[PDB]
Formats: C-alpha cells, structure tokens, sequence
DNA sequence: AATTGCTGACTCATAG
DNA sequence: CTATGAGTCAGCAATT
C-alpha cells in the first residue's frame, strides 16, 4: 500500500540503509503489487461496459417496443381514411 | 505429468474462455447496433405515417 | 533510463 | 471434467 502509493522520490528517502540486491528486490515487488492493482481495475472496467451495454440493450427494446405500437396505430388510422377514399370513388 | 497435462488442458480452458467473452461481448454490441437500427427505421416510419395520414385526412375533408 | 499503465496469456484454486 | 476468478509476468507504448 505505501509500497505502491509513494512516489519514486518519497520511496528512496526510505530505501536509504537498503543493499542493491534488496533494493532491486523491493522495487519488483512494488511492480508486482501495482499490476495486481491495473489488472484489477482492467477487468473490472470490463465489467462495468457489459453491464452498460446490457442495461442500453433492455431500454433500447422498450424504447422500440413502444415504437412499434405508436406504428401499428398510425398505420390503422391512415388505413381507415384510405377505406372511406376509396369508398367514395365507389 | 498429470501437473503438465493438467496445465495444456486448463491453458487451452482460459484460451477458449477468453475468446469466448470476447465473442460475448461482440454480439451484444452487434445486438445493440441492431436495435439503434430498428429504432431509427421506426422513428422514419412514423414521420411517414403522419404525414401519410394527414395529406388523407384534408384531401377528405376539402371535398 | 526507469517507471508506469494496460492487456494478453499462463497458472493455481475452485466454481459449476 | 471444463469454465472461471484472480494473481502473475511478458511486452508494448506513454510518461517522467
């Protein structure tokens, strides 16, 4: 946690009595656990699109579902002046 | 050497499994672009029908 | 350069 | 058994 979330510069200020083999092997374990970190927030960002594309999905077949009624309407009203047109030209 | 046919099974496991979420994810943005589609078309058609039913409802009326 | 962030692949543990 | 969750490293490209 502090291994991760200091800067390079604050960290040395504590890597100060540290051999080079220790420092070395320090320095990958910060590596280490700041990838746990990226392939954390990379799955979840995943996650998260699925759902937002899952939740845009079940509005989009609302959203057409009332379309689709709003089309079936109209379409009868227009039919039902087509009906009294084409019974005056008979 | 059941510790290493374990692994070719499970390697070739997560290689179908991340392909397969990959495919997942594919067809549901190919779902939604569908959907945008049809929404569209609808709102087009719409337009249409009032318009259709309105030029009907007048050419009756003024005569 | 060294460090950082990301994502594909491999692995272990375990869910299904 | 295989499918998945999550930790690890490989390796690239961006940043400091």
């Amino acid at each position: 946690d502090q291994l991760v979330s200091m800067s390079v510069r604050e960290l040395n200020r504590h890597l100060r009595g540290f051999t080079k083999d220790e420092v070395i092997r320090l320095k990958q374990k910060r590596r280490t656990l700041k990838n746990r970190g990226y392939a954390q927030s990379c799955r979840y960002k995943r996650v998260q699109q699925k759902h937002h594309l899952e939740n845009e999905k079940t509005q989009l077949i609302q959203q057409v579902e009332q379309l689709k009624q709003e089309v079936s309407r109209l379409a009868r009203e227009r039919d039902a002046y087509k009906v009294k047109s084409e019974k005056l030209a008979n | 050497e059941k510790r290493r046919i374990r692994r070719e099974r499970n390697k070739m496991a997560a290689a179908k499994c991340r392909n397969r979420r990959r495919e997942l994810t594919d067809t549901l943005q190919a779902e939604t672009d569908q959907l945008e589609d049809e929404k569209s078309a609808l709102q087009t058609e719409i337009a249409n029908l009032l318009k259709e039913k309105e030029k009907l409802e007048f050419i009756l009326a003024a005569h």
